[PDB]
């Protein structure tokens, strides 16, 4: 076979300079596979081209034992994560391999993390409202069906709680399937949230599952959490594009998608911007958030979470993701202190369904 | 990746013969910009010294590199 | 011919496979042209006896990061490659001996019997590998205990000022846990594993007399780190603590870190980073410095009943300035752990300790 | 002199700026032939390719490498000079870069380039472009062109606007 | 025949040197240049550039060196006298006497340049030391031979406090003194030897028990920076080699640190916050360590911080307060309500307040 094989010429942190041939040199966003001493591997997704037949790719994992010269295999194409019914009850990772210590998973197509998002004529307006269950969600701002929701607030203020209740008694009644992608959590809220949701009838792991759970909290490099919201979203939209059911993606946080690519942004070559951030604040944000849409073939209901920094809506983090969303649940540090339980702002938080 | 100094003007100036003029007190203005001066040559000339330049202007040789001042 | 000019000419032996000449060094950088074969984070060996950490792989040299002293090492000098990663010694015999960041005897009492070799740089826990906080941690305090009550395997965050109660919080909390090491109930015990990175001589000298007094220090871990060495002891005092403290958890006992303080972690990681030619973020610091200190402290979880019972309980203190909460090094710290512990200056100078 | 070429205008201007002096006197033919033996006797030998990489040299190492490829190879003229004024600024690691962009000066000057289709044209140094494109094409197209992409690509991408 | 070097480039007090043979200089080496004034040159070796060339930082004014001096090296660091003859006189940054009183003749030279002690050299103690002032005795307590800090701003009162100490605890603690002054003034050096001479401190014709060093803000960048090393080491040789108490005072000690960050620009170092060194905790690390309290002998060091433009969050300032058992920060408003001294009561703590 003809593998285009690459050679490492430079490593300092997470970006890794892949030396290759001649006009064999792989493309942008291309998952380049490197065999360590265990029995997995080294995935790396190249960023951007340095020239002279080398191009520096980001490691997805630890970059801990690779010397200058090993062997750098490409795959051709770019990160395929397993997709179907088959991920459905299972922790599935940035590459798209099983952390649940359950075998692998048997899926019959394996589409890519990297895909270009809807056109203008492919989309399809609404105007339906969901119903939560709170008293202060199902009156101020009205959640949306289909659409985008973004649950804005602080440190400490009910950002992970506000995700918990809602998929306890909305994703649990739904003809659909759930999508809980974490990207940036802990390493105790991943093992709640799976024990959660096999005591509810979410998860089965002898009989039937509607919830897709995706690995890759902040105990990963840098180049695992800017990759996580990619491989989770990839399931979700299969099953409203080639089966046609209303998927519900569970982002958490969603703050830490743009953190993750600004710490990788000063060894790429990148020149910084506003706060410690990226000048490719506004472009990778919007290539992301379009995706997750509703189309022609079904509705997405995204129900992410904003972790705004240090209590502030007016980062480039948090102000960037407003404008790219329906309903936002907008939390105060003020309400949380006096017994409000959860501390839901009534004039802060605005949406589209308020007519 | 490459150096100052000796380049384009200042690199074909010692494949032939750069005598003539000393260059220990006088030199050749290889750039001028932002109240600067990058005079090539000055070999004998000491630290925070008072030069002149051909229109009259005074100067001080404040940084004395190797090849350049 | 090119054979004729190479034996009147040319140079000597000196392999750049496992060795390599030292370019340039200075302020704990150090260039060192050749080591073709050495990997990433590995440990390297000088020629005057000074190790060496190589973090910067280039295509010409190689830059490595000094664990302690610049002035013996020069342009030219070999730095041979020891092969291995930056490891250092774990097992139950290190319990009653102050060992620095390197796994060395810093006490005067030998050589450590160490009973294997653990790397700095370890991988964190899963979600299938864990379980739920149900243990009780006995601080001793009783504003602690009935309030924000910390468990075997969370990790609770020690926010405040300087001289307001942050490192006397973690101190009472090791000696509290003697009435349960003392006896022979081993899942009631846990083991202390104090890691002072930043504090002075006379502070951790102090710290480890007081606890020898009361029956404490037989059963605790002293990771010794002044701010007098270099940056790269400072930086990898986070990573060498608790690689000796995760022996316990994957057995069947309990462990307890104390990483004092956060604040000082994160000023050695930016100083080495800057002196390796690297771009800086925010606050001049380097890019990832939210993933340095959030892979360190997700290693530090409950197992499960599959894995051994174990649980790592981290304790790290975290120096503001004025109380201000809403930093860089103070925001990232809080988002990442399970609870924080507010220490204000102002009831602690009326009298209300803590 | 400086001929119109561009070729950069940093890394390039190493063989720009000792073409000036070495085009006097019918200079510029023994140049070609000096050039390729001191990129030959350094890559294929593995014999004085252990200084090509590291930060050494330093006169020693430096100014022996100067002077056994121009005694005994094939150097005369101020060809010893070339070699002299990258070993003190430390360029040595880069001599393939010196001697390629001395021979695009004599085919520029004297002769055409550029490409046609399937392989290289004929590159000849008449004259016009124009007088010598199209007594060329028609020879080269008869004999050989085994003719073994770009129409293709251009027919589908039209038929996929449109529909 | 020694190791003799070649100017290659000079941009203020960083002097690069390139040293024809293969024995280059190591770091931390003191350097000669012959000039023509009796006096030569005092440069002291920082890094190595490479290709045999070493950067050097004079201590002293640069203003004369032409491209291709002779650079001899001295084999060592700067060496100052130490023992009993430095007391009662002048001495500089390189050891010289300044005072017009002959040259040291002192029996041992030691460097300047040295390691602090270990962990098992400390010696820590909890004794009270009384001041006389009513807002010292009662909130934060200074404790004998720990590490005392002055903070606070210009005109609030960071020199008249050092001096008032000095003239009611200094004059009968019986050890000796070091009084060794680092970006002071030039009428605050004249005027502290003049009232020391009346009162029976420094004793020209009889007995001393006061060591002075010269170093004020009238000299380059190198000599600030090095003002700090000299001072240190004659007040350790006392505590280690005799076994005394000693009482190192400097003024300022915000100065060393202020030094080394104009000269980290031309070295290669990239800025730190608000323009600062990247090896801030490094170098203020390995100074605060070495002048403490060992088994050997005592060492009350009472150093005072300068704010920057009344602000404690800055670089030099809160890196500081981690090295100090007893701080007094002096507030700018207290100043001007007519507190003298601005003892601020809510911001000075102490470790000794039990
Ligand atoms: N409905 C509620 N009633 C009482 N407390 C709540 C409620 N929702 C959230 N909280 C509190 O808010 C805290 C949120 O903690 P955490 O999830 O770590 O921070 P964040 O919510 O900012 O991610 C929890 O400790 C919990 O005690
Ligand atoms: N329960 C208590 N009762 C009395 N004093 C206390 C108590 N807890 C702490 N302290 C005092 O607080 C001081 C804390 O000093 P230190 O540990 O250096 O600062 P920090 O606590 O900010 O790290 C100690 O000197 C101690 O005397
Ligand atoms: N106890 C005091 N009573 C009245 N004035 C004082 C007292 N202590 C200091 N001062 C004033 O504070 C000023 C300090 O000046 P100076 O030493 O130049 O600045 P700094 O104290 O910031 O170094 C002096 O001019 C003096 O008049
Ligand atoms: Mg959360
Ligand atoms: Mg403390
Ligand atoms: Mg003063």
């Amino acid at each position: 076979a003809g593998p285009a094989s690459g050679k490492i010429r430079a490593v300092i942190g997470a970006v890794v300079d892949v030396q290759f041939e001649q006009g064999e040199l792989p493309a942008i966003l291309n998952a380049l596979t490197i065999d360590q001493g265990n029995n997995q591997k080294l995935v790396l997704e190249v960023a951007q081209h340095l020239g002279e037949n080398a191009v520096r790719a980001i490691a997805m994992d630890g970059t801990e034992g690779l010397v200058r010269g090993q062997t750098v295999v490409d795959t051709g194409a770019p990160i395929s994560v397993p997709v179907g019914r088959g991920t459905l009850g299972r922790i599935i990772n940035v590459v798209g391999e099983p952390i649940d210590e359950r075998g692998p998973i048997e899926c019959k197509q394996r589409n890519p993390i990297h895909a270009d998002p809807p056109s203008f004529v492919e989309q399809s307006t609404e105007a339906e409202v969901l119903e939560t269950g709170i008293k202060v969600v199902d009156l101020l701002a009205p959640y949306a069906r289909g659409g985008k929701i973004g649950l804005f607030g602080g440190a400490g203020v009910g950002k992970t709680v506000f995700i918990q209740e809602l998929i306890n008694n909305i994703a649990k009644a739904h003809g659909g399937f759930s999508v809980f992608t974490g990207v940036g959590e802990r390493t105790r809220e991943g093992n709640d949230l799976y024990r959660e949701m096999k005591e509810t009838g979410v998860i089965n792991l002898e009989g039937e599952s509607k919830v897709a759970l995706v690995f890759g909290q902040m105990n990963e490099p840098p180049g695992a959490r800017a990759r996580v919201a990619l491989t989770g979203l990839t399931i979700a939209e299969y099953f409203r594009d080639e089966e046609g059911q209303d998927v519900l993606l569970f982002v958490d946080n969603i703050f830490r998608f743009t953190q993750a690519g600004s710490e990788v942004s000063a060894l790429l070559g990148r020149i910084p911007s506003a706060v410690g951030y990226q000048p490719t604040l506004a472009t990778d944000m919007g290539l992301l958030q379009e995706r997750i849409t509703t189309t022609r073939k079904g509705s997405v209901t995204s129900v992410q979470a904003v972790y705004v920094p240090a209590d502030d809506l007016t980062d480039p983090a948090p102000a960037t993701t407003f404008a790219h969303l329906d309903a936002t649940t907008v939390l105060s540090r003020g309400i949380s202190e006096l017994g409000i339980y959860p501390a839901v702002d009534p004039l802060d938080s605005k949406s589209r369904l308020l007519d | 990746k490459a150096a100052p100094t000796e380049v384009s003007s200042i690199l074909e100036s010692k494949i032939r013969v750069s005598d003539e003029a000393n260059l220990d007190e006088t030199g050749r203005v290889l750039s001028v910009g932002d109240g600067i001066a990058r005079v090539f040559g000055l070999n004998n000339c000491q630290a925070e010294e008072l030069v002149e330049f051909a229109s009259g202007v005074k100067g001080m040789a404040l940084n004395l590199e190797p090849g350049q001042v | 011919s090119i054979l004729e000019s190479k034996i009147r000419g040319v140079s000597d032996e000196a392999n750049l496979d496992e060795t390599g000449r030292v370019l340039s060094v200075g302020d704990g950088i150090a260039r060192v042209f050749g080591l073709n074969n050495c990997q990433a984070e590995e440990l390297v060996e000088f020629a005057s006896g000074v190790k060496g950490m190589a973090l910067n792989l280039e295509p010409g040299q190689v830059g490595i990061v000094l664990f302690g002293s610049d002035r013996e090492v020069k342009e030219g000098e070999i730095v041979k490659r020891t092969g291995k990663i930056v490891d250092v010694p774990i097992g139950p015999g290190m319990l009653g001996r102050v060992v620095d960041a390197l796994g060395n005897p810093i006490d005067g009492k030998g050589p450590i019997e160490a009973t294997g070799y653990a790397i700095a740089q370890l991988k964190a826990p899963g979600i299938l590998p864990r379980r739920s906080v149900f243990e009780p941690m006995q601080t001793g305090l009783k504003a602690v205990d009935a309030l924000v009550p910390i468990g075997r395997g969370q990790r609770e965050l020690i926010i405040g000022d300087r001289q307001t109660g942050k490192t006397a919080v973690a101190l009472d909390t090791i000696l509290n846990q003697k009435r349960w090491n003392d006896g022979n109930d081993e899942s009631k015990k846990l083991y202390c594993v104090y890691v002072a990175v930043g504090q002075k001589r006379s502070t951790v000298a102090q710290l480890v007399q007081t606890l020898e007094q009361n029956d404490a220090m037989k059963y605790s871990i002293v990771v010794a780190a002044t701010a007098s060495e270099a940056a790269p002891l400072q930086y990898l005092a986070p990573f060498t603590a608790c690689a000796i403290a995760e022996w316990f958890r994957d057995n069947g006992k309990h462990a307890l870190i104390v990483y004092d303080d956060l604040s000082k972690q994160a000023v050695a990681y930016r100083q080495l980073s800057l002196l390796l030619r690297r771009p800086p973020g925010r606050e001049a610091y380097p890019g990832d410095v939210f993933y340095l200190h959030s892979r360190l402290l997700e290693r530090a979880a409950k197992m499960s009943d599959a894995n051994g019972g174990g649980s790592l309980t981290a304790l790290p203190v975290i120096e503001t300035q004025g109380g201000d909460v809403s930093a860089y090094i103070p925001t990232n710290v809080i988002s990442i752990t399970d609870g924080q512990i507010f220490l204000e200056a102002e009831l602690f100078y009326k009298g209300i300790r803590p | 002199i400086k001929p119109p070429v561009q070729l950069f205008g940093l890394d390039g201007t190493y063989a720009t700026a000792l073409f000036s002096a070495s085009a006097k006197d019918s200079s510029i033919e023994k140049t070609f032939q000096s050039v390729q033996k001191l990129s030959s006797t350094i890559s294929k030998d593995a014999k004085v390719a252990q200084v090509l990489s590291n930060p050494a040299l330093s006169l020693n190492s430096r100014k022996e490498v100067v002077s056994v490829l121009s005694k005994e190879l094939k150097l005369e003229p101020v060809v010893s000079n070339l070699l002299t004024v990258l070993a003190e600024n430390n360029r040595l690691s880069l001599f393939d870069s010196i001697a390629k962009q001395f021979s695009v000066l004599n085919d520029a000057y004297n002769g055409v380039v550029e490409a046609t289709v399937v392989s290289a044209k004929p590159l000849d140094s008449k004259i016009l472009n124009r007088l010598t494109k199209s007594i060329t094409n028609s020879k080269y197209v008869g004999p050989g062109k085994t003719l073994k992409a770009s129409k293709v690509n251009k027919l589908n991408k039209v038929l996929s606007e449109t529909i």
